[PDB]
RNA sequence: AGAACUGGCGAUGCGGGAUGAACCGAACGUAGAGUUAAGGUGCCGGAAUACACGCUCAUCAGACACCACAAAAGGUGUUAGUUCAUCUAGACAGCCGGACGGUGGCCAUGGAAGUCGGAAUCCGCUAAGGAGUGUGUAACAACUCACCGGCCGAAUGAACUA
RNA sequence: GCAGUCAAGCGUUCAUAGCGACAUUGCUUUUUGAUUCUUCGAUGUCGGCUCUUCCUAUCAUACCGAAGCAGAAUUCGGUAAGCGUUGGAUUGUUCACCCACUAAUAGGGAACGUGAGCUGGGUUUAGACCGUCGUGAGACAGGUUAGUUUUACCCUACUGAU
C-alpha cells in the first residue's frame, strides 16, 4: 500500500557528535570515532537540532519501512555505544578438563590461544577482531570480560570465541564443556 | 561436577531448543515457523528432548 | 597390518597370489596351507589380493590331522621366496614358502617355527620373537 | 481401439503458432498501388524500451492456447478481503508491584482451606485483587495467574477466503 | 521402484526418536505388459571380456543436525557425486543366495551402451536321443550333444605429424 512517509527519532547526549554526510554516518565520543556505511539502505535524514534527528522514509512499502526501523537502532546503538561502552561477561565452563587461555602477540595481529580444550592435543587460536580489548575479571574465577566500542566488534569476536568452543560428534546435553556469554554489560561502572 | 550456576545457562545454548519435524533445525523456544527456506517454513515443531 | 598388529611394515614386493600353497612351520600337523584371502589389500578389477612376508592372510588346510581341514583360520607368512628390499639395500630371499597357523592377536596354535626366520615378520609380531627359530 | 453432427487434411499454397500436413486467419492468373485479419511492437525482425493502474524476487522465477506437462498439502513471504471478537473512560505488548478477605460455604477426614481432591458456589472491603491457578508440603504461612493497574498510549487478537 | 499428506496404534509413560496400517496425491522407466505409429528389396538378436561417460532416489569418505545418542557401535536426515564400490565356487546367465576381504561392496542408463572389438556358452536351421502328444508325417519355453560367424583402402569423429 505505500504508507506515505514515517520517521523516527535520534537523540544525542551533550558530549557526542553525529556527522552524517550522503549517507555515511560518523560518530565521536568519549570511547572515540565510530564510522558506518549505510549506504544500501537508502533513508532521507532530517536534522532538526542537535539531540533531535529525525530519520524518514516517503512512499515506501512494508519492507521499505522495516530497514528504517533498524536503521535507527543501528546508529543508536552505535551512539550509546560511544558513551557507555560494550562490555560481555563470558564465564569458563569445564567439568575434568580445565581450560587454558593465553592472549599471544602473533606478528602484533592479538590471537586468542586456547589450550587443553577436553584434554584435545589440538591447539585452538582465534584472531581478535579490531578495537576490543580483553580482560580476566577479579575475584570471579573462570571469568573472561570482553570490552570495546561497536556492538559489532563485541558481539561478533565473543560469540566466535563462543563458537570456537563446540564439542565434535559427542553429546552436546551430556557434555556442557565450553565457554559461553552470560551477562551484556556496558564498560562503564555506572551503567 | 558442574553446578547450575555454571549448567542450566548451557541448557539455553544446548537444551533449551525447539527442532522442526521435517529439516530437524534448532529454533528459539517460542519460535512458531522453522526459517529454512528448503523445508517450506512449516510451522510443526517438538520440544528438543530433555535428559531421561 | 590389520588389526592387533602393532608395528609399522614398510612395503615389500608381493609373492602370494591367492591359491598359492606355503609350508607349514611348526607343530599344527598340516603339511601345507591354502591361501584365501589377505587382511589388509586393496580392490581392484580383476586384481588377485596380494600376499607377502609379515602379512596376516586366512588360510585352510590341504594335508595333516582332520581338525585343521575345513575351518577358515588366521595365519602370518615368515617366509616370501620372492626377493624383497630392505630400505638398505640389499635382496633377500628364502627358498620356500612358509607360514604359520595362528591366532587373530598374534598368539601361536604352533610351538616352535622350523627354518630360518625373517625378522620383517618377526619384529612387526612382537609375540613371536620368543616362539622364534632361528632369524634372518 | 470404436461411433454421431459439422469442418479440415489427403487433392492446398501464403502470414502467424520458433519449427511441424489436419491449430489461427485466409483459400493464390500475372504486375502495380492502398488498407486490414491472426500475431506482434527490448535486439535478433519491420513495428511504441508508448501511456496507465497495480501485483512478484524466487541460493532450481515466469513468460500467453491446440504445443509438448504437473497435483494432494503447507508458508504473521507478501497483498487484498470476510466474520468474529476488542477499543485514548484506554488498549496489545514489554517493565514495576500487589490479588485482600467472609470461611479452612460445604464435603476425603489423618489433615489441604484454590490447588495427593471434589458431587460443584455464594458473600464482604476494593477507581482493584478469584471457596480462587504453581512454587509450597499429606496441609498451612508467599506470590505465580484474569486484574488496580503506576510506566506505556494506541487499535489489536483470532479464524479463515483468496 | 520411489516419493509425499494424515494418523489409530506400537514405541516404558508417550501419534510424530523410529516406526505407519486405515486411506490418500504424485513421480519414474530400470522390469513386466497394453498399443502397434516407424523399418520384412534384411537397423546382425542374449550374456560375459573389454572400455569411457552420465544421472542421482548416496552404500563409504568431508562437513553437520536429531536419536528411545553417556562412551562405544548404530540408526534418521541435509550440502554433495569429487573420488571409491571387490576376490572367488555353481549357473549360458540378468538375477540370486553363498566364504572372505573390506572405509563400503549402493542404484541405474547411455538403440536391454559396444559382434567390419572378441567370444559365440546360450538361443535358432540342417545330424542325433529320450519323455509326453499324434493313427501317421511330425510337434514341444521340454531336457542333452554336435554345429562356416565376411570387407575399411571411402567421408566424418578422434589420437598423433607437418
Amino acid at each position: 500500500m505505500k504508507y506515505i512517509q514515517t520517521e523516527q527519532q535520534i537523540e544525542v547526549p551533550e558530549g557526542v557528535t553525529v556527522s552524517i554526510k550522503s549517507r555515511i554516518v560518523k560518530v565521536v565520543g568519549p570511547r572515540g570515532t565510530l564510522t558506518k556505511n549505510l549506504k544500501h539502505i537508502d533513508v532521507t535524514f532530517t536534522k532538526v537540532n542537535n539531540q533531535l534527528i529525525k530519520v524518514a522514509v516517503h512512499n515506501g512499502g512494508r519492507k521499505h519501512v522495516a530497514a528504517l526501523r533498524t536503521v535507527k537502532s543501528l546508529v543508536d546503538n552505535m551512539i550509546t555505544g560511544v558513551t557507555k561502552g560494550y562490555k560481555y561477561k563470558m564465564r569458563y565452563v569445564y567439568a575434568h578438563f580445565p581450560i587454558n587461555v593465553n592472549i599471544v602477540e602473533k606478528d602484533g595481529a592479538k590471537f586468542i590461544e586456547v589450550r587443553n580444550f577436553l584434554g584435545d592435543k589440538k591447539i585452538r587460536n582465534v584472531p581478535v577482531r579490531d578495537g576490543v580489548t580483553i580482560e580476566f575479571s577479579t575475584n570471579v574465577k573462570d571469568e573472561i570480560v570482553l570490552s570495546g566500542n561497536s556492538v559489532e566488534d563485541v558481539s561478533q569476536n565473543a560469540a566466535d570465541l563462543q563458537q570456537i568452543c563446540r564439542v565434535r560428534n559427542k553429546d552436546i546435553r551430556k557434555f556442557l564443556d565450553g565457554i559461553y556469554v552470560s551477562h551484556k554489560g556496558f564498560i562503564t561502572e555506572d551503567l | 561436577i558442574i553446578e547450575p550456576s555454571l549448567k542450566a545457562l548451557a541448557s539455553k545454548y544446548n537444551c533449551d531448543k525447539s527442532v522442526c519435524r521435517k529439516c530437524y533445525a534448532r529454533l528459539p523456544p517460542r519460535a512458531t515457523n522453522c526459517r529454512k527456506r528448503k523445508c517450506g517454513h512449516t510451522n510443526q515443531l517438538r520440544p528438543k528432548k530433555k535428559l531421561k | 597390518s590389520g588389526n592387533g598388529a602393532q608395528g609399522t611394515k614398510f612395503r615389500i614386493s608381493l609373492g602370494l597370489p591367492v591359491g598359492a600353497i606355503m609350508n607349514c612351520a611348526d607343530n599344527s600337523g598340516a603339511r601345507n596351507l591354502y591361501i584365501i584371502a589377505v587382511k589388509g589389500s586393496g580392490s581392484r578389477l580383476n586384481r588377485l589380493p596380494a600376499a607377502s612376508l609379515g602379512d596376516m592372510v586366512m588360510a585352510t588346510v590341504k594335508k595333516g590331522k582332520p581338525e585343521l581341514r575345513k575351518k577358515v583360520m588366521p595365519a602370518i607368512v615368515v617366509r616370501q621366496a620372492k626377493s624383497w628390499r630392505r630400505r638398505d639395500g640389499v635382496f633377500l630371499y628364502f627358498e620356500d614358502n612358509a607360514g604359520v597357523i595362528a591366532n587373530p592377536k598374534g598368539e601361536m596354535k604352533g610351538s616352535a617355527i622350523t627354518g630360518p626366520v625373517g625378522k620383517e615378520c618377526a619384529d612387526l609380531w612382537p609375540r613371536v620373537a620368543s616362539n622364534s627359530g632361528v632369524v634372518v
